[PDB]
């Protein structure tokens, strides 16, 4: 038989994350925009949640960039806004969702610009 | 090589075969359906069925 | 029940294995192998790399068998793309696929003996190995860890002259296998330490997923190369060396026999390798020839995109298994439409074999455990992945 | 010192490294080597630049030496061509 | 008659036809409890009935081995009682019943 | 073009229905991929029953377990997708049975059905965190003895959070939070242009 | 300067380039440890063979540690070491004045030239180290000389932090190991039967952190901090306690310091690092000065660590087959005599 | 097709067996084999004086080539960085005063490098090549990290052989 | 597109000119797509850029060399899909796969145009527009990029 | 809601298991400090077990608690046996790492991102 | 342009079978020489 729990699945205790990176890390759920450089829209389809950016100090010996934040390069991809919000809640990371903004329909017709009137 | 024709013969006698030929020095209702027809059991190798 | 860690640094234990053992007297009551002393992340790292830049990981998964492993990923990536390599490339892969089997068996039989205490077979056959490496180098550039077999065929045609040398060697290697037999196959002492040690039943071998010589040694007839042909191993003719009274000695005899049968397959490949190209002609999957990318725009674009971004395999998942020298090596490669894989569980013939150490070495002496780790050809790279 | 004049400085905390061990810098700096290269005169309006040797050069590009005002410079070799 | 089966652990079973007829008839019996139109009952009954019809029909074990495949006859014995064990197990499992629950929505959508 | 043999596509499809009818209860979806492979999908409760039928059925003997793995689709409510790939030496065929398990909803163990799984199930717990009931001895296999966190989860940083160095003061190896000297350069590789599905 | 960037661990930057001349020795091993942990640039001058300096390489990130060949009788070597350092720490010291270096050299002569150059260089701060209770009129030529130097160092690098530490105990310590090493001598010769010998011991780490902190702290300038300890002790309990953890019998035997100075002379005679020395003996039986007013370890941030706490680690190697498994809390901690 | 590796009392048979068992014959047979090789020429090479043969494709040690004129070949397209499996190559670039495109910093971390040889493959101008030398063992870890000046210097030293090696293998590629 | 080329004939070349100090027009790259001539007339009212000539030597560059000086100028870079004319300051400092892209807000002007700051190894390499229907619909000022 | 149970129907039953594990560790701390020759105090060690046990004291989810002890028990086994050599155990004490202050002013003075 | 291929007519044949030679003095003969040695030695 099933048991009842109203507790938001929080599994922060099982994930195995250091305390500092669960209480000081804000992740943003956003649908990636398109590099204006290209006109393809296949990278503006799935929602992604990305952890907040952290220190990137220069390395003294070779000048390479060096980072102390483990969750930096991690960007998880989630198909829908609801599912991504769920991941933040059970993992205990703070979230600030940004609504998808899709291009508004634009009316175009080759004949219209040929109008000397306007 | 450079067996000298006597170290080679001690080599051949001790080994029991000719190493000169193969030297170590390289030189220049409905039917029950199975997933696929049952595999035919493999044939005994004709060139040497047993070692 | 004395507890003792066989020890990571054991001259006998291949690589590093902590085999915690409880030994009643000298007899080994329990065998709980520990693993992961060589876990390195190979499966997670691949998710962050493109298909072609994950090919070098496969050579490192079990590097005794450097290439045969590469063929398994190749095949897998080719299936997902529904592309198949050109005819010459197929024969090559079978040519170097077999040469690699010999290399693994020379490793397994001679390293087995070094732990047993026979040291001269290793030096005898490591010289032959050496000569083979040179084939790798003159074909790939690297003695081992070549990266020659890529997802769409091999990388570059054989040098002009290799085939002839892969002949001289093959023409003689037999005698070299013959010499070792003399010393061990019938040594009044090899037999004792090997015969009737680690017998595995036929039903139990299938149950514990042994899938390798270990199954074949127990008399089960299964060679994925004959049952499910991959590449052109179908066009060749070889005899699987099945065994009876499966035990360390019998399986050994099987490994010496596949060394023999692989020379039969190598001969053919040299006798019948076709004129042709060694990589698919789809610039989409295979990188364009350097003369072409330096004179044709479509080829540069295809060179730039292939090296920088990737194949872009169509979404799907496949489990493709070959017959790597150790046993069934399979890659389950789940793939989203992206150029970089999503998952790539490597099935290692070896994760299953080690597990069997417990059910094989029961009521056995410390020396028996050393013999059984040898008869499983455990390369900790594949097990740890 | 070097190509882009890397000069760990008298006050840097890194110039410490060369103490008792020399620095890697280059003679025959390239910056001046092509400048030392003669301008390849041509007859045609446009010219190619395999880089010299075809496959062993650079992806072939066609340069427009159309204005004597400017000697076309293949973006790969830095070779100026004098119409 | 044979000296031994290829498989290491398996041992030659004398009276193999009798041993198979015993196991085959048992299974048929157990299946008799399965729900009438239960898929496992109809399918396995068909397979088992064909097996023993062949076992009763063939008095030569070597040809018997060819007729129902099975490699060596000893294996066929192991497969039959393995099936007998599962038939007993499935009666307890009751797989014939309707699906436990539908998969969560989008659980099986691979492109992601 | 690969040398597809429709002869197979059909026979395996037919088995897929066979299994679907034989175990209506646990099979949710069955499909023979264009790559000529069958992938019965079962409710997690059908782990024991579906495997056993395949290991011990005359018309479908699937004796050895090739592999047990768990892809992790973070989006999917049930995060893990335990996949079991099985072989039939008798019919020279294969089938994959894949179930879904969430982080704290354990799956049954099949060590009973195939003892091969004794190790792979420990591997899935160590890397992904799925738990297997009735497992003889579930304990980390690949990760370090004191490792905290399940590594192959998509939500775990590659470099991880801890790295080891020898400290003289304490004359013993000592973890420290990871400090990397050249962070993994995260090249973005997806192209904004798709490929018109054939 | 070097703006401090990073999270604080290895592969991070703190901006302290520091020559540390006596890194090769006991305390140096600790000074380089923290400096390296913090991420400071450390130039370690060395005249010991490269094989011995290897233990140092493992501590610090790629490029943090630079090793320079240096000879004390050559002023030029000190000159180039401090060329690019902004912090100079001096730990040069010995107990046996050697054939070609006498106490003046190791304590006063050399440590002067060093700070002298450091100034010419323009190093922000210099931290000379001289022994605690190094009265300018103490019994041991060493203590006398060390004081003589502190006078001089103040002239060359005025206000170069100076730290006078009390007996220092840590794995490889003399204070703690030496006594445990008297086992060979069946009985233990102690003046006033080990009484009349109050001493305060300080863990090597405690001293170090302080030193490091001194470099990164403004208040330290022109100070003479004296790292002392968390509890004083009559030499009797110390000796027995040691033998206690070592689990070896104790026979404290009175022997005139007069005759004993002679025993020190005997070992001193030995060519290879005399096991003991006239001076060491005097220093041993030299009581430690009072707290006075000098600031302390906690002043520099590192709260002292009691001896009993880490003694177990320092004295463990001296135990036997079984005694090797005993722990400090089942053992009885010795009483504290402040006197 | 399969094969049985080990499928298989007259006085003579029994006696011969006893002859073997008590005269240790199969053991004497083994001794003969080793005595035989003792007489074979050993295959070792004087390592410093004689070197094990490596053909043109040997990857060995990284070098950056220059055009015969003297202009370094690299034009900083940076896809050698993109296809590096180990993340070894770090490249940052800016337009040189000439206006051309050149790399301000090119750092191959050889300890990170796994010598795959893809960089050799990827370069369009073929500026980065796998040079023949394999003997570059270094006392300190820092020496193994290589900046543009070491690689360019490595390129100048081995250019003659690199050119010969690329000459031999380019038709194949 | 296709896997290979069949143009065994020779290629053409145009003459690089100066359109200003921000846009580097290596116009031998141009696919004569006339997006620039549109933007330069429709989004911005410059009406300077135009097509010149007919045949395969139609070059879309200012007939007389007059710099394209206007705000909204840098957008041509973003709008030319070819890399014929690109940004001169960000000439060769980076390559896009490496650039980590963080979405932020324009502070140079009060329109608060949305923008994406492309950072590599911790220093900003470029700022290019990201679309906000209401505020900056895919365009950003010459100042804020 | 509506979630299947693992080993405990309710937090109550689950807490029973935690009690057992605590006892287990409590009884074990002394042994480890002796079989590993660790330089720690048993009292100190048991404190650590307490701390680690308490660190997760907030949880009230039956299922989460059950896994937590499964995991806890596994750790015990390793420690009970010598699978976890000292380096492994002492890591719990975070002995070498320098503690970071949590005071705002402290962080301000040291790190860009707190 | 040339491609390394099997020589025309194919390569020669290789040995894939053990050529271990069953060569030995017959057992009776072996024992007789030995027993004869002991008889002479005893005399
Ligand atoms: C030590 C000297 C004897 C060993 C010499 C080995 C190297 C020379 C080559 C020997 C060889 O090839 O023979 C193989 C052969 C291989 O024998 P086989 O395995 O073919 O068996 C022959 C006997 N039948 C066939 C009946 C089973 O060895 C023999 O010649 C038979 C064994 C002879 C053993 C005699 C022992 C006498 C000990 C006298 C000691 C005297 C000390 C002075
Ligand atoms: N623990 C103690 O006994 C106490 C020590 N101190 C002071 O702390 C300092 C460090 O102590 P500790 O490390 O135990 O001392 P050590 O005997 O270990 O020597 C310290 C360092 O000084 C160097 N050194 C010694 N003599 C010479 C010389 N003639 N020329 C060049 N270098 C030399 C040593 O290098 P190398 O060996 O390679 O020459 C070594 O690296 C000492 O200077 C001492 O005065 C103060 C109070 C108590
Ligand atoms: C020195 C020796 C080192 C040994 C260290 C040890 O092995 C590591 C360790 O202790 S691992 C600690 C994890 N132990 C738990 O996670 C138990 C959590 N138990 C609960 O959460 C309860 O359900 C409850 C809600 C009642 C808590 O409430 P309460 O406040 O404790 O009362
Ligand atoms: S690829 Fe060749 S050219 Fe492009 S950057 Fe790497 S080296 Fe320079
Ligand atoms: S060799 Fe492979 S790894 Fe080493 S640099 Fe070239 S590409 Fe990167
Ligand atoms: S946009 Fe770029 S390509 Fe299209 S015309 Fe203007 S310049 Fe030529
Ligand atoms: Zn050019």
């Amino acid at each position: 038989q099933l048991i009842t729990v109203d507790e938001k699945l929080d599994i922060t205790t099982l994930t195995g994350v250091p305390e500092e990176h669960i209480k000081t890390r804000k992740v943003r759920i956003f649908v990636p925009a398109r590099n204006n450089m290209q006109s393809g829209v296949n990278n503006t389809k799935k929602w992604k949640m990305e952890f907040d950016t952290r220190e990137r100090w220069e390395n003294p010996l070779m000048g390479w960039a060096s980072t102390a934040d483990p969750l930096s390069n991690m960007v998880l991809t989630f198909s829908a806004k609801e599912d991504a919000i769920a991941f933040a809640e059970k993992n205990g990371w703070s979230y600030d969702v940004e609504e998808k903004k899709v291009p508004k329909p634009k009316s175009k017709s080759y004949g219209a610009n040929f109008s000397w009137n306007k | 090589a450079s067996a000298t024709r006597v170290i080679q013969k001690l080599r051949n006698w001790a080994s029991g075969q000719d190493l000169q030929a193969k030297l170590q020095l390289r030189y220049q209702e409905k039917k029950a359906v199975t997933p696929a027809p049952p595999m035919k059991r493999w044939e005994l190798s004709k060139d040497q069925p047993y070692l | 029940n004395m507890t003792l860690n066989f020890g990571p640094q054991h001259p006998a234990a291949h690589g590093v294995l902590r085999l915690v053992l409880e030994l009643s007297g000298e007899m080994v009551r329990k065998c709980d192998p520990h693993i992961g002393l060589l876990h390195r992340g190979t499966e997670k790292l691949i998710e962050y790399k493109t298909y072609l830049q994950a090919l070098p990981y496969f050579d490192r998964l079990d590097y005794v068998s450097m290439m045969c492993n590469e063929q398994a990923y190749s095949i897998a990536v080719e299936k997902l793309l529904n592309i198949q390599p050109p005819p010459r490339a197929q024969w090559i892969r079978v040519l170097f696929g077999e040469i690699t089997r010999i290399l693994n068996h020379i490793m397994a039989v001679t390293t087995h003996a070094l732990d047993i205490g026979a040291m001269t077979p290793f030096f005898w056959m490591f010289e032959e190995r050496e000569k083979m490496f040179e084939f790798y180098e003159r074909v790939s550039g690297a003695r081992m860890h070549a990266a020659y077999i890529r997802p769409g065929g091999v990388h570059q045609d054989l040098p002009l002259g290799l085939l002839d040398d892969i002949y001289e060697f093959s023409k003689n290697f037999s005698l070299r296998i013959d010499e070792v037999e003399e010393m061990l196959t019938n040594n009044r002492i090899w037999r004792n330490r090997t015969v009737d040690i680690g017998v595995v039943t036929a039903e139990d071998a299938l149950n514990y997923g042994f899938s390798g010589v270990m199954l074949r040694g127990s008399g089960i007839q299964w060679d994925l190369r004959k049952t499910q042909p991959y590449d052109v191993y179908d066009q060749v003719e070889f005899d699987v060396p099945i065994g009876s009274r499966g035990d360390c000695y019998d399986r050994y005899l099987c490994r010496v026999e596949e060394m023999r049968q692989s020379l039969r397959i190598i001969e053919q490949c040299l006798n019948k390798m076709p004129p042709g190209e060694i990589k698919v002609d789809d610039a989409k999957v295979s990188p364009p020839k350097r003369a072409e990318m330096k004179t044709s725009m479509e080829s540069l674009i295809h060179h730039f995109k292939l090296y920088t971004e990737g194949y872009q395999v169509p979404p799907g998942a496949t489990y493709t298994a070959i017959e790597a020298p150790k046993g069934e090596f399979g890659v389950y490669l789940v793939s989203d439409g992206s150029s970089r894989p999503y998952r790539c569980k490597i099935k290692a013939p070896g994760f299953a074999h080690l597990a069997g150490l417990d059910k094989m070495s029961k009521g056995h002496m410390l020396a028996d455990v050393v013999a059984i780790i040898g008869t499983q050809d455990i390369v900790f790279g594949e097990i740890d992945r | 010192i070097t190509h882009t004049g890397q000069v760990y400085d008298e006050k840097d905390y890194r110039r410490v490294r060369f103490v008792d061990r020399q620095k890697e810098v280059n003679e025959n700096f390239a910056i001046d080597l092509i400048a030392q290269q003669p301008v390849n005169e041509v007859e045609h309006r446009i010219i190619a630049c395999d880089g010299g040797g075809g496959a062993l050069g650079h992806p072939k590009v066609y340069i427009n030496l159309d204005k004597e005002t400017k000697t076309g410079t293949c973006g790969y070799c830095g070779l100026q061509f004098k119409q | 008659l044979k000296k031994t089966t290829g498989l290491v652990g398996l041992a030659v079973c004398d009276t193999p036809h009798e041993r198979l007829t015993i196991l085959y008839t048992k299974t048929l019996d157990i299946l008799k409890h399965f729900p009438k139109h239960a898929a496992y009952r109809k399918y396995t009954e068909q397979i088992t009935n064909e097996k023993l019809d062949m076992v009763k029909a063939e008095p030569d074990v070597k040809k018997l081995e060819a007729l129902l495949q099975g490699g060596e006859v000893e294996e066929v014995i192991l497969q039959a009682e393995k099936e007998l064990s599962l038939a007993r197990k499935m009666l307890k499992w009751k797989p014939w019943e309707p699906l436990v629950e539908e998969p969560p929505a989008n659980q099986w959508k691979w492109p992601i | 073009v690969r040398p597809r043999s429709d002869v197979t596509h059909k026979q395996l499809s037919a088995f897929g229905e066979y299994v679907a009818e034989i175990l209506p209860k646990y099979v949710q979806q069955v499909q023979v991929s264009c790559l000529d492979e069958l992938e019965i999908c079962i409710h997690p409760d059908g782990v024991i029953p579906t495997l056993t039928f395949l290991r011990d059925h005359t018309n479908a003997q699937f004796k050895s377990l090739a592999d047990l793995t768990a892809v992790d689709v973070p989006t999917r409510q049930n995060r893990f997708e335990i996949v079991y790939n099985l072989l039939s030496l008798r019919f020279n065929s294969r089938i994959r049975v894949k179930t879904y398990a969430d982080e704290l909803t354990p799956i049954d163990s099949i060590v009973s059905v195939h003892i091969a799984a004794n190790w792979y199930e420990r591997e899935v717990w160590d890397m992904f965190g799925v738990f297997f009931f009735n497992h003889p001895d579930l304990r980390r296999i690949l990760t370090d003895y004191g490792f905290e966190g399940h590594p192959f989860r998509k939500d775990f940083p590659l470099t991880g959070y801890v790295e080891l160095r020898y400290d003289d003061e304490v004359k013993r190896v000592v973890a420290e939070p990871v400090e990397l000297a050249q962070e993994f350069r995260k090249f973005d590789l997806n192209s904004p242009w798709e490929a018109f599905p054939a | 300067a070097v703006i401090p960037h990073g999270k604080g661990g290895r592969s991070s930057v703190s901006g302290v380039v520091a020559t540390v001349f006596g890194a090769t020795g006991f305390l140096g091993r600790y000074v380089v440890n923290h400096l390296g942990r913090m991420g400071s640039q450390v130039i370690i001058p060395y005249r010991c063979d490269v094989y011995d300096i290897m233990h140092l390489r493992l501590m610090g990130d790629l490029g943090q540690l630079t090793f320079l060949e240096w000879d004390a009788r050559d002023k030029d070597s000190i000159r180039k070491a401090v060329q690019h350092s902004n912090v100079v720490i001096n730990l040069i010291g010995r107990e046996w004045e050697t054939r070609n270096f006498d106490f003046e050299d190791v304590f006063v002569n050399i440590p002067r030239a060093i700070a002298q150059a450091s100034k010419e260089a323009g190093v922000e701060r210099f931290i000379h180290v001289s022994h605690l209770n190094a009265s300018m009129k103490s019994s041991s030529k060493s203590l006398r000389s060390k004081a003589v130097g502190e006078k001089e160092v103040r002239s060359v690098f005025p206000e170069a932090i100076i730290i006078r530490p009390s007996d220092i105990f840590g794995r490889e310590d003399r204070f703690l190991n030496h006594f445990a090493n008297y086992r060979w001598f069946l009985a233990v010769p102690l003046v006033s039967l080990g009484f009349k010998t109050v001493k305060q011991p300080v863990y090597v780490a405690d001293v170090s952190k302080g030193i490091v902190n001194a470099t990164k702290d403004p208040d330290a300038v022109g100070k003479t901090f004296a790292f002392t300890g968390p509890n004083r002790y009559l030499l009797f309990h110390l000796v027995k306690y040691i033998f206690g953890m070592t689990h070896r019998t104790f026979i404290p035997y009175p022997l005139p310091l007069f005759v004993y100075s002679w025993i020190g002379k005997l070992f001193g005679l030995s060519p290879f690092e005399p096991w003991t020395t006239k001076d060491k003996v005097e220093r041993i039986h030299i009581s430690d000065v009072m707290p006075t007013d000098l600031p302390g370890l906690e002043d520099l941030g590192v709260q002292p660590t009691p001896l009993e706490l880490k003694s177990i680690e320092v004295l463990r190697r001296h135990r036997t087959y079984r005694w090797l498994s005993s722990e400090i809390e089942e053992t009885k901690p010795a009483k504290t005599v402040n006197y | 097709t399969y094969k049985y590796v080990n499928k298989k009392v007259d006085m003579k048979s029994a006696t011969d067996n006893a002859a073997r068992i008590l005269m240790w014959t199969e053991l004497i047979r083994g001794l003969g084999m080793t005595l035989s090789y003792l007489f074979r020429e050993p295959a070792t090479i004087n390592y410093p004086f004689e070197k094990g043969p490596l053909s043109p494709r040997f990857r060995g040690e990284h070098a950056l080539r220059r055009y015969p004129s003297g202009e370094e070949r690299c034009i900083a397209c940076k896809l050698c960085e993109a296809i590096c499996p180990a993340q070894a190559i770090t490249i940052e670039a800016e337009p040189r005063a000439d206006g051309s495109r050149r790399t301000t910093r090119y750092d191959i971390d050889m300890t990170k490098c796994i010598y795959c040889g893809f960089c050799q493959e990827a370069c369009p101008v073929d500026a980065i090549v796998e040079g023949p030398n394999f003997e570059f063992s270094t006392e300190t870890h820092e020496e193994l990290l290589y900046n543009k000046e070491k690689l360019l210097n490595n390129g100048d030293k081995w250019e003659a052989e690199i050119a010969a090696n690329i000459q031999a293998d380019y038709l194949y590629r | 597109g296709s896997d290979r080329s069949r143009f065994l004939e020779g290629k053409r070349a145009v003459e690089d000119k100066n359109i200003g100090p921000l846009v580097k027009t290596i116009m031998t790259r141009c696919i004569q797509c006339t997006r620039c001539i549109r933007f330069a007339s429709e989004i911005a009212g410059v009406d300077d850029l135009g097509t010149t000539g007919r045949g395969n030597d139609m070059q879309v560059g200012t007939y007389i060399e007059k710099m394209f000086m206007s705000e909204l100028s840098g957008n041509v870079i973003d709008i030319c899909p070819v890399g014929a004319l690109t940004s001169k300051p960000y000439a060769f400092t980076a390559r896009p796969w490496e650039t980590r892209k963080t979405e932020s807000i324009d502070v140079m002007d009060a329109v608060g145009s949305n923008i994406v700051v492309s950072t590599r190894t911790g220093e900003v390499m470029r700022i290019l527009p990201r679309m906000h229907e209401d505020i900056n619909e895919e365009w950003i000022s010459d100042k804020t990029r | 809601t509506s979630v299947k149970p693992i080993f405990s129907r309710d937090l109550n039953e689950a807490k029973r298991r935690v009690r057992e594990l605590y006892r287990a560790w409590y009884r074990e701390v002394p042994n480890t400090v002796h079989l590993m020759q660790l330089d720690i105090t048993v009292k100190q060690g048991r404190d650590k077990v307490r701390e680690m046990f308490m660190k997760n004291a907030h949880v009230t989810d039956p299922r989460v608690v059950d896994l937590l002890v499964i995991k806890g028990k596994m750790e015990l086994q390793e420690t009970i046996k010598v699978w976890k050599q000292r380096t492994h155990v002492m890591r719990f004490f975070h002995e070498t790492e320098t503690p970071r202050p949590k005071d705002f002013l402290s962080k301000f003075y040291m790190g860009h991102d707190p | 342009v040339k491609q390394d291929m099997p020589p025309p007519g194919g390569y020669g044949p290789i040995d894939y079978k053990r050529n271990l030679p069953r060569r030995g003095l017959s057992g009776y003969s072996m024992f007789a020489v030995g027993i004869g040695a002991l008889i002479f030695g005893y005399w």
